């Protein structure tokens, strides 16, 4: 349900009587993708400063996504309207709050987060993969900025960022839970007061096949990731890309089902225990995406074997995927979509992301209908178009001596 | 084959001399296609010789059937053994040579 208030801001809510808890949040787009190297991380810092305000009993948290930012005030159902007002206040006084703020403490917090994403091997690998894939464009920048750039941010920078991006045309109030939509809309309208402005032009980005290798021989595993130019939220292949990713699905060697998971790659890598774990994903940004896998290999001598087998299984995508695999992938993608949309916090984040970045959100039933329309031939056409023989972007962290340089993995993308 | 085994045990050296272990490349996409450049240059020069002026490296007297009763004016090995032959003549004593 949608209602465009005065100021032109849009309130989008997905109310469900069965919701355990309610959530309402203001999102104003312009994540890291809107920043540049010198002032990178300013969006995350501003959102953290706003989210650090008095919560009046609610749970105020920052979002800090790649392309959009926002503050979400989780709260029980009956309190939702209050939370509404809260965030409205927090955003009608955003410039005042930033001005009166001593950014020191918030900057050590953001630097701690930036170090965290540079220590968690998967976070580091995926951040490096995104940076190298879209190198040269703002989309390459970290969501939370780097430790070198965070410390160089000042209040005036955050004020300029808010003035540019915290405008009615670039902001959305998303909500979910069990409440009357009209009550929340009325409560926010009386309290929301933000500057006018045009929606900032979203910066361009183009995929560039590349390889980045942070080899740290002191780590205990090899955390690699390989991906191709995926499908953005706009592309009609979005769900098709998710189905293609789920065809290969996840795998954890020590999990009980490791010996029974359907995907062929799982059966292949367990013969010599090539890999410890992997997960296929289709990350989707506003207009471009990254479709691939992340993997952790325990045996440093089998990174090449895993890459070879995974890329061969990708080659299967354009030739030999059976109706069983396509049906399994469809069912698993539908279940994953429904799982991702259970928590009211997740529903609010999803509503904000879609409404800001594509303008319209497909209901879950519409998404199910769109996925069920996929046939095996559609998946193979997508594999031919986007996976078969397309440039790949690679990343690795530790014990990657066995990760053969680009040309080997790239040539694996087209050998039968 | 023994040469290649002794090469594989410790690998090949570098123009810089320092250890290559820090940065080593596979061979199939790298140095196999360099091997092809070297092989085709080799075959191109080998064709320039085999088809055009193939007897340049040889000695004309080798086309006169062997006759023990007449020694040719000069005795020289085929070109690639000339250095050692020279050494052989530099030392007067036959055993010394
Ligand atoms: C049919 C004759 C030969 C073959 C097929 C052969 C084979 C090879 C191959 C494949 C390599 C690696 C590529 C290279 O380093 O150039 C190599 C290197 C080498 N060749 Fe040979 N070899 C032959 C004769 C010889 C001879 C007669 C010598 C010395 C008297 C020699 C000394 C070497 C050495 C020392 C290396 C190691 C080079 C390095 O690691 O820097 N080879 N050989």
């Amino acid at each position: 349900k949608y209602t465009t208030l005065s100021n032109g801001v849009t309130v989008a809510t997905e109310t469900n009587p069965a919701a355990k808890t309610s959530s309402v949040g203001l999102f104003f787009g312009a994540g890291s993708r809107s920043e540049h190297s010198h002032s990178n991380g300013i969006s995350a810092l501003t959102t953290n400063v706003l989210a650090s305000q008095s919560a009046k009993g609610s749970l105020l948290t920052a979002k800090n996504d790649r392309e959009f930012n926002g503050i979400i005030a989780q709260t029980t159902n009956d309190n939702i309207t209050e939370a509404g007002k809260l965030i409205a206040s927090i955003a009608s006084n955003a410039v005042d709050i930033v001005e009166k703020t001593d950014l020191t403490k918030h900057k050590q917090y953001l630097s701690a987060q930036a170090s965290a994403v540079e220590a968690d091997p998967k976070s580091k690998v995926l951040s490096h993969l995104y940076s190298s894939a879209f190198q040269g464009y703002s989309l390459a920048l970290p969501t939370l900025g780097t430790t070198e750039s965070v410390e160089n941010l000042e209040n005036q920078d955050s004020l300029r960022h808010l003035a540019k991006h915290l405008v009615n045309n670039n902001t959305v109030i998303a909500a979910s839970g069990n409440f009357d939509h009209d009550k929340l809309a009325d409560a926010i309208e009386a309290n929301l007061k933000i500057a006018e402005g045009v929606k900032p032009e979203i910066k361009p980005a183009s995929f560039l096949g590349s390889e980045v290798r942070m080899r740290d021989d002191t780590l205990p595993k090899a955390y690699i990731s390989i991906a191709v130019h995926g499908e953005g939220l706009n592309s009609p292949n979005y769900y098709l890309a998710k189905v293609a990713a789920a065809i290969y699905g996840d795998f954890y060697l020590h999990s009980t089902i490791a010996k029974f998971t359907s995907p062929k790659l799982a059966s292949i890598v367990q013969e010599y225990n090539i890999v410890e774990s992997y997960n296929h994903y289709s990350k989707s940004f506003s207009d471009t995406g990254i479709w691939g896998y992340y993997a952790e290999i325990a045996d440093k001598f089998t990174v090449d074997d895993f890459t070879h087998f995974s890329l061969k299984e990708w080659n299967r995508l354009s030739i030999s995927i059976s109706e069983a695999e396509v049906a399994r992938a469809k069912a698993q993608v539908k279940t994953a979509l429904a799982k991702e949309l259970a928590n009211s916090f997740a529903v609010t984040s999803d509503i904000a992301e879609k409404v800001l970045l594509v303008g319209h959100r497909q209901s879950l039933r519409e998404a199910f209908e769109k996925i069920d329309a996929i046939k095996v031939n559609d998946v193979k056409e997508w594999g031919k178009s986007k996976v078969w023989d397309r440039d790949i972007v690679i990343s690795g962290t530790g014990l990657i001596e066995d990760l053969l340089d680009y040309n080997r993995n790239r040539n694996e993308m087209a050998m039968m | 084959c023994m040469h290649l085994m002794a090469l594989h045990v410790h690998g090949s050296s570098n123009p810089v001399g320092i250890t290559g272990n820090i940065d080593r490349l596979p061979m199939h996409p790298y140095f196999i296609f360099k091997d092809l450049i070297t092989v085709f240059v080799f075959l191109l020069i080998f064709s320039l010789f085999v088809f055009y002026s193939p007897n340049t490296l040889g000695h004309p007297d080798n086309y006169i059937p062997g006759n023990p009763m007449v020694t040719p004016p000069s005795i020289v090995p085929e070109w690639y053994l000339l250095p050692f032959y020279a050494i052989l003549r530099s030392i007067p004593d036959k055993l010394g040579g």
